């Protein structure tokens, strides 16, 4: 009984992932289709921290403050 | 007056959009303010409005009208788009006032 | 209890001169803290393409050790008194700031005098800060806005010392030695080019006594009468386009020549910049924003953000707008921004000018709320105007600003002027320079 | 009265604080105990959509009128939201501060909350969360609260992606009518008359109920989560339970945080007096940034260590930081370093109060929490009254307490909680 299907009855296709690289003669039930998933917004990339001097101060030390405004940019305070 | 209500009912019958199952707000022409009001409509009222317009277009295609019992009446012709349209008109008037000032 | 009465109730600054010409200025407030800074009139404007990174090296090396307190003794003293320390340098200025309590003013001014007078430049520290500077320039390369402002400065002031950046080129960073840094200190850190500015809970008599005690030995004279000299920088109309299509967004900065620090048209031009406005995608105004450029940007979903800038140097400057957008909205954003600029040029409206004047008054006063922006403004004012322009004078100039002279100044500086264009990223839809010029003149006016 | 802060409490629980500093611009702030902490699992993100719905059509002023009038005045409308409380602030010239108070109270007391406006606003909600999660510290501390609390503080400060598109006008109205009441509000003002503030308070704020909903006491859970996202740098926060606002234990925790290192006092500095920076730099040669994280609230606190390190050296950095804190708990500290930490804390508090915006935030937070204004002299007096044995006790409490760990990056070498 040394197999995932022989040990887990209803959990066989959950513990196991089957992909047919070449489609077979018989199709299975529940073909499945993605419902046109949306995209995260295209947004600016932050600068990296390649040196310790610029890295210093980036560690959070205070709780979050979220600031929004009518005509001021939204700020995140750590 | 009392004569105004009966004559308004006669005009409502003579207009003929009740014979195709419409409403007054269904029939009024879709300007930009009307587009904003329809966008501001809730989901159910929007769905019945679009079904009523589609059934109206089908009946006009057949050159037919609904039966007399299935005609909408002057008493039950609800004014659903009126507060949304009034609010859109008020917002546009405020914007025009600010542009004038 | 009106605006002018409150601005008159703002306490005036006190300015004195030491025996060597070092300016000592202070603004006294009721705050229990203070900000004391030293401003040096030096930078890339004075650097001569051979020691272009010397000021930035000295910014790095100013706090890594001195003669009296070598190594980390300076850091130990600063963190023992609890002061927060900062330093920065723009193309015309170099500033060293210390924010501390009001009772630690003698220690703060002694530390500042030791930093700006007796800085020790050990060669191992030079090598370590050289590697640190190289890595931080790599970070700034991986940044996005600083790249396009450096490109704008280069293409606007090519052939002049204003084109070269504050950090300097990489081979120059690898090439400088201690002799160049000592020459920069002995040439540009002269006594009459420094303003010692204090803001907060400080007494001007105490500050002047401490400045006479410490900063009275600066050696304002030159070595072999090697006096430097300011020269005008030639602005040019040009474009630089660094196309790199793998980047997600495009940065475009379009500017024209500014009026300078001492030109009184700066107030009107700042009002016009308030008319054009600034917008960021995280705003709450929406389509009902009063700025028409921001309103059309929200309505057509064009740009991620835009801002307007007026950077001023000695009889020159860059005045314009910088926006980040996607690759399919650059031409629309250029068209709308230029259309708003020419609407300001041709048909200026009194109500919108009043709106911009109110915005600008709020901008200056809300900026000057705070001891370290007060000290920063004192340093910039005494280095640029030779005096601190008071809030009452700023309000008087703003009241003098109306729609007619806004129209005249905008037509003088914007209309039919060759601009400097810097683009970085997916800038294929960024229009041609001839199209930008054709946007710079109108056929209906 | 430029000498003193006028302070009063209405019979309905509202608090009015005023100051005549004769400033060219006056600031009006309504601080309401209606943060993200007052939501259960059914209305998550309501506080975030409220924070972004502070510029909508209201019963007395339209959204167009609010935006155009505020920017015609030139003033600033800002919302500052924490987990505990929200703050609505208008800044502007004192000649237009009556119009500013009218707009502020109209948008914070009687919001219409139309369906089409919030339906158009939820896209801005998504964009705002993306911009906020640009930097890794926001995500780390949101995850840290999520694994540190079972409820009432583990609610995220930003709306979850599943709740995006499902927050409704009736949910917003329910949240406002249950948490935006008079007993959970404080109307503070710099540069305005106390009498004028009293009139606007009695004209706009007499139609709110009372104490409202209580909360859920923010029970602790502990635990950890690790988010492998392939960043070049590993961010790891390890915290434990601490004191709440209003405790000498919390003051000891703040002194301990500034002893262990709460940030750099020098640009491009070595952080010489920072114990954790010294301990990590003693055995590392890579870019790092280690500090002490302190976050106290109305009922519970979180004290711990925050490390940003390389992927390979993350275990060494975290272990060095934890060993430094354990040495502090054992008692390896000097009174001179405690005095330096107290000086750092006093200076940080004074420059926080220095800015008029920070001063307004401080007095409003004091009015919400304690109901009375504590002078900065008294704050510095109690900071000086913090002893070093209390710092040792706080460090021992953090060492012996159950841990909450949020890690992210390339976690091939980041140790687990049982490996510490």
């Amino acid at each position: 009984m040394l197999s995932v299907a022989a040990r887990s009855g209803p959990f066989a296709p959950v513990l196991s992932a089957t992909s047919r690289g070449v489609a077979g003669a018989l199709r299975p039930l529940l073909q499945g289709a993605v419902p046109a998933a949306s995209e995260p917004p295209v947004l600016d990339v932050k600068r990296p921290f390649l040196c310790r001097e610029s890295l210093s101060g980036q560690a959070a030390a205070r709780p979050l403050v979220a600031t929004v405004g009518l005509n001021v940019p939204a700020s995140v305070r750590f | 007056s009392k004569w105004l209500d009966g004559f308004r009912k006669w005009y409502y019958n003579a207009a003929g959009f009740n014979k195709l199952g419409l409403m007054r707000d269904d029939t009024l022409h879709e300007t930009e303010d009307v587009k904003e009001a329809i966008r501001r409509l809730p989901e159910d009222l929007y769905n019945d409005r679009m079904f009523r317009i589609k059934r109206a277009l089908d009946l006009t295609m057949r050159h037919q009208i609904l039966p007399k019992d299935q005609w909408t009446k002057y008493e039950e012709d609800k004014f659903y788009l009126e507060p949304y349209l009034k609010e859109v008109i008020r917002e546009r008037k405020e914007r025009e006032e600010w542009a004038k000032k | 209890a009106t605006f002018a009465q409150a601005l008159q109730s703002v306490p005036e600054t006190q300015v004195s001169i030491l025996d060597n010409g070092l300016r000592v200025a202070s603004e006294q407030s009721s705050h229990a803290t203070c900000t004391v800074g030293v401003w040096i009139d030096a930078g890339s404007r004075y650097e001569t393409e051979k020691n272009n990174g010397a000021g930035y090296f000295l910014e790095h090396l100013a706090f890594k050790g001195t003669k009296n307190r070598p190594g980390n003794a300076l850091e130990k003293e600063v963190e023992s008194i609890g002061a927060h320390l900062n330093a920065y340098s723009t193309r015309e200025h170099t500033a060293y700031l210390i924010k501390a309590l009001s009772k630690d003013l003698p220690k703060v001014v002694e530390l500042l005098a030791d930093i700006v007078q007796n800085s020790s430049l050990e060669d191992s520290q030079i090598e370590k800060e050289r590697d640190v500077i190289l890595r931080e320039m790599q970070e700034n390369d991986a940044s996005m806005q600083n790249v396009v402002f450096d490109y704008l400065h280069a293409t606007a002031f090519q052939g002049t010392p204003l084109a070269q950046a504050v950090e300097g080129p990489s081979e120059n960073v690898r090439r400088l030695s201690r002799t160049d840094l000592t020459d920069y200190l002995n040439r540009h850190y002269k006594a009459p080019r420094m303003v010692l500015a204090a803001a907060g809970g400080v007494e001007h008599q105490q500050l002047l006594d401490l400045a006479q005690k410490h900063l009275s030995s600066v050696s304002r004279v030159y070595e072999e009468d090697a006096v430097p000299g300011l020269t005008p920088c030639r602005f040019t109309g040009s474009e630089i386009r660094h196309r790199d299509d793998a980047l997600p967004l495009a940065h475009v900065a379009i500017a024209v020549e500014g009026p300078g620090w001492a030109n009184p048209d700066n107030v009107t031009l700042q009002v016009a910049n308030a008319i054009i406005g600034h917008y960021d995608c995280t705003y709450g105004g929406g389509v009902h924003l009063s700025s028409p450029l921001a309103s059309v940007a929200v309505a057509n979903k064009l740009c991620q953000s835009f801002q307007t800038f007026n950077i001023s140097y000695s009889d020159t400057g860059l005045l314009g707008a910088h926006f980040v957008c996607d690759a399919m909205s650059i031409d629309d954003m250029v068209f709308f921004l230029q259309g708003q600029w020419m609407r300001l040029c041709t048909s200026a409206t009194e109500s919108e000018v009043t709106r911009g004047k109110n915005i600008l008054r709020n901008a200056l006063v809300s900026h000057l709320d705070g001891t370290t922006p007060v000290c920063e403004d004192i340093g910039r004012s005494l280095l640029t105007y030779g005096r601190r322009i008071p809030l009452a004078e700023w309000e008087s100039r703003i009241q003098e600003v109306d729609a007619q002279m806004l129209r005249d100044i905008c037509s003088k500086y914007f209309y039919d002027q060759c601009p400097a264009v810097a683009g970085y990223g997916p800038i294929e839809q960024l229009p041609d320079y001839n199209r930008i010029r054709s946007g710079m003149f109108w056929l209906r006016f | 009265q430029p000498q003193d802060l006028e302070f009063t409490k209405l019979p309905n629980g509202l608090v009015i604080a005023s100051l005549e500093n004769y400033a060219p611009l006056s600031r009006i702030g309504l601080f309401v105990k209606a943060g993200s902490r007052y939501e259960d699992s059914n209305n998550l993100g309501t506080s975030h959509l409220l924070r972004l719905a502070s510029s909508l059509t209201t019963k007395g002023a339209s959204s167009f009128k609010i935006t155009r009038g505020i920017e015609a005045v030139g003033g600033k409308l800002s919302v500052t939201a924490t987990r505990e409380n929200m703050a609505y602030t208008v800044e502007g010239i004192r000649s237009d501060i009556e119009i500013l108070m009218e707009f502020l109270l109209n948008v914070t007391t009687a919001p219409e909350f139309r369906r089409w406006e919030v339906a158009a606003l939820r896209s801005q909600l998504k964009i705002d969360k993306a911009v906020a999660f640009q930097n890794s510290q926001t995500r780390i501390i949101e995850n840290l609260h999520d694994v540190a609390y079972k409820n009432a503080l583990a609610n995220p400060l930003y709306c979850p992606d599943y709740r995006m598109g499902k927050i409704t006008s009736e949910e917003l109205h329910y949240f406002v009518q249950n948490h935006f009441t008079s007993a959970r509000m404080a109307l503070v003002g710099l540069g305005v008359s106390h009498s004028v503030l009293k009139q606007v308070a009695e004209q706009f704020l007499n139609m709110r109920g009372g104490l409202g909903l209580a909360g859920a006491k923010a029970k602790y859970r502990g635990g950890e989560i690790r988010e492998q996202n392939g960043d070049n740098l590993v961010h790891a926060a390890i915290v434990a339970e601490s004191a709440a606002i209003g405790n000498a234990e919390a003051n000891a925790f703040s002194v301990l945080q500034h002893l262990l290192g709460a940030g750099p006092h020098i640009k491009r500095g070595n952080n010489t007096t920072s114990l954790l920076s010294q301990s990590v730099a003693k055995g590392s040669h890579q870019p790092f940034d280690v500090s002490a994280f302190n976050a106290s609230y109305s009922d519970s606190g979180l004290f711990g260590i925050y490390t940003i390190s390389q992927a390979a050296a993350a275990g060494e950095v975290i272990n060095a930081a934890y060993n430094q804190v354990k040495a502090v708990a054992q008692g390896n500290l000097s009174s001179a370093d405690v005095q330096a930490a107290k000086n750092k804390l006093k200076a940080g508090y004074l420059m926080s109060v220095e800015t008029s915006e920070g001063f307004l935030s401080e007095i409003g937070s004091q009015a919400l929490a304690a109901g009375s204004y504590m002078p900065p002299s008294t704050v510095l007096q109690q900071i000086d009254s913090v002893a070093d044995a209390d710092v040792v006790k706080a460090a021992k409490k953090f060492v012996s307490g159950k841990k909450s760990m949020a890690a992210s990056g390339n976690l091939g070498h980041t140790p687990f909680l049982d490996e510490l």
